[PDB]
């Protein structure tokens, strides 16, 4: 009874069959497969060496010789030439597997890009059919000038890093050296957002207050009140005097360390504000909200220059936003786990990055002008290169705990990461330098000092703490 | 051991006997 | 299907194996055989409905059948069959050489036969003259 | 452990002993010997495939292994040829020895008859 092995495709003298598949195998081959993988090679069911039935009928007889095979050395010649084809066939398979996986990635990319067109066109059609169904009778020049100034002044820093930069061997010895508590009421605990400017800092809380605090003077500098709901984000201006704050009551309010009153209120959002970002010159503030609009506004007068939906014709929660530090483009991250890059000059999408598997709670841009990082509830962190709009490297925690915050250092040598624990990556190596878990709850903000000489973090644990070596 | 497939040669010879000839056993 | 039933001698469309069997059976054959006989057609083991498993082909990953006739296993096989033949040939040659070499070693009388001839002829040379 | 087959004089991966002699063989050779000769190869007694008792029990490079097969095959064939050459030499020496013996019998016969003449001179 002629039989052939499902593993090798050759005849077999000893056919055998697994109890968990209909396929037939050569005994010594399937046993070695079971010995490595413990499973059926074709149905992938669990399989053991005793679950085999022996097809003990008469096996396949020898093939006839080729006429050249009638001599022992010509059999050795024939065996050598046979082996070279078998080797090259095996090499062709691993080449073909690389090509197939390469083409599948491109194919899925093109299909994904096509679904974006489908979604945009489907909404245009719905709005058109809705209209039928209810039918009744120098700013742009300044930015390039400023961005080219900003990106050109960077070039010396890109060629040489500061000589005062803290070493990796120093950052490996980071320890808790300051702790501050009681900044917000224990009845509605946790710092919801933080920003720093040297030893100066600004904090939000669930208690509706905004408090400006100096973690070197151990004292409150000023307190601001008037928000109807909890504070989600804050920004401390480079002038050390102006303070910016955003509330879940859909309004942004602006404050001064010198003043007991609201410097401005910016009625521009229809929904709770989730994240905000500061332009590199400090002249203007950018914001995002659950209403899916980004909006760009004057910090002082509250007038808005332009406003466009992150996903026109749809509502999607936007969870992170940040300017590229040259200030002409900014990245946005939303609950669809799409990251969209916008050009402020055209006020249009410059790039779009499908990436993470869950909502992008944080985005960071490097002051080298080309590394980008995005962080998500799925517990991965990924590095992006804007020079080709591509990924470089990925890092993750295997427990998939959400990451709430990210920050590059001011030189863009280090990346701080915050979730259920505190971590810092040296980005050029993409290696974890240290991990710290001293907070008893989720981390809510990461910031760096000058020359990476200090690290600042906040948490729902009612504490603000600083680490140094 | 090599030309044991001659068993099928006599089966082909058998087939020429079973076709165009007498009864099989009963 | 290319499997031929060991009992009916015709090609299957429903191949079945059981743990006490070894030749292939049809499903539509063995179930009536269980009902009348209850007995394995070849091994005469007891048959039961839980023993039978049915074969399938064309699943994912299944290697393509090599039809080119040459293969590494078959060449190593026939090289092994050459080696078995040559050693059994060499053994019977070595056996024959041992037997022939043995008896010619025992047959080495030439020097002692010569001394007997010398002894005989020297007797003759005296017997030829005492008359 | 290393076990040496009495037929081949080489190591075996599957050593087998025959109860009709107690000598150790490769299972595959002795079965082929039984299937051709029906006898023990050493004791010449009747032997059958059920009488064998089983004994208990990395690569380098494919061109290297193929070159080992080449050199080893030439050694096995050199052995086979020299056996045939030595066998004919053994047969030539033997036939000469028998010729010396038969000629010596003719001489001893001849001389022993001539030695009778001295009793009748």
């Amino acid at each position: 009874m002629s039989f052939v092995c499902g593993i090798s495709g050759e005849l077999t003298e000893d056919p055998v069959v697994s109890q968990v598949s209909g396929h037939i195998f050569d005994r010594r081959l399937i046993v070695k497969f079971i010995a490595e993988n413990g499973t059926d090679p074709i149905s992938h069911g669990e399989l053991s060496e005793d679950q085999l039935v022996s097809l003990k009928s008469g096996g396949t007889g020898s093939a006839p010789r080729n006429v050249s095979g009638t001599s022992i050395p010509s059999l050795l010649k024939m065996l050598q030439d046979e082996w070279d084809t078998v080797m090259l066939n095996s090499f062709s398979l691993r080449q073909q597997l690389q090509i197939a996986r390469q083409e599948l990635s491109h194919s899925l990319y093109q299909h994904d890009a096509a679904c974006r067109v489908i979604s945009r066109l489907s909404k245009e059609l719905t709005a058109a059919r809705e209209a039928l169904s209810t039918l009744k009778p120098a700013i742009l020049a300044k930015l390039e000038e400023k961005s080219k100034s900003l990106t050109a002044e960077r070039k010396q820093r890109g060629k040489n890093l500061p000589e005062g930069l803290a070493k990796t061997e120093e950052l490996a010895e980071l320890k808790q050296t300051a702790s501050h508590t009681g900044i917000h009421s224990t009845g509605t605990p946790g710092i919801t957002a933080l920003d720093i400017k040297g030893n100066l800092s600004l904090t939000g809380g669930i208690d509706k207050t905004v408090v400006l605090y100096d973690y070197e003077k151990e004292q409150v500098m000023q307190t601001f009140k008037g928000h109807n709901k909890k504070i989600n984000a804050v920004v401390l201006h480079p002038d050390n005097i102006t303070a910016i704050s955003a509330s879940a009551d859909s309004h942004i309010r602006v404050w001064s360390a010198t003043d007991s009153s609201s410097k401005a209120i910016i009625d521009v959002h229809q929904a709770p504000v989730t994240d905000i970002s500061l332009n590199a010159s400090g002249d203007y503030i950018l914001s995002a909200s659950d209403d899916s609009y980004w909006a760009f506004s004057d910090i002082r007068s509250g007038k808005s220059l332009c406003k466009v939906s992150v996903e026109p014709g749809s509502q999607i929660a936007v969870h992170s936003i940040e300017f590229h530090p040259d200030g002409l483009i900014f990245g946005t991250g939303a609950a669809d786990a799409v990251v969209k890059i916008w050009d402020l000059k055209n006020q249009t999408v410059a790039a779009a990055f499908p990436g993470h598997t869950a909502a992008v709670r944080s985005i960071a841009f490097s002051e080298n002008g080309y590394y980008l990082a995005t962080g998500s509830e799925d517990g991965e962190v990924k590095l992006w290169d804007l020079r080709k709009l591509k990924n470089l490297k990925t890092f993750a925690n295997e427990e998939k705990q959400p990451i709430n915050s990210l920050s590059f250092d001011m030189t863009g040598t280090f990346l701080g990461i915050g979730g259920q624990k505190v971590q810092v990556l040296h980005v050029k190596s993409w290696s974890e330098v240290v991990s710290l878990s001293d907070h008893s709850g989720p981390v809510t903000g990461v910031r760096f000092g000058e020359n990476a000489r200090s690290l600042v973090t906040c948490s729902l644990d009612k504490s603000l703490r600083v680490f140094s070596f | 051991h090599e030309y044991g497939n001659v068993i099928k040669k006599v089966e082909e010879m058998k087939v020429r006997r079973e076709n165009e000839m007498l009864a099989l056993p009963t």
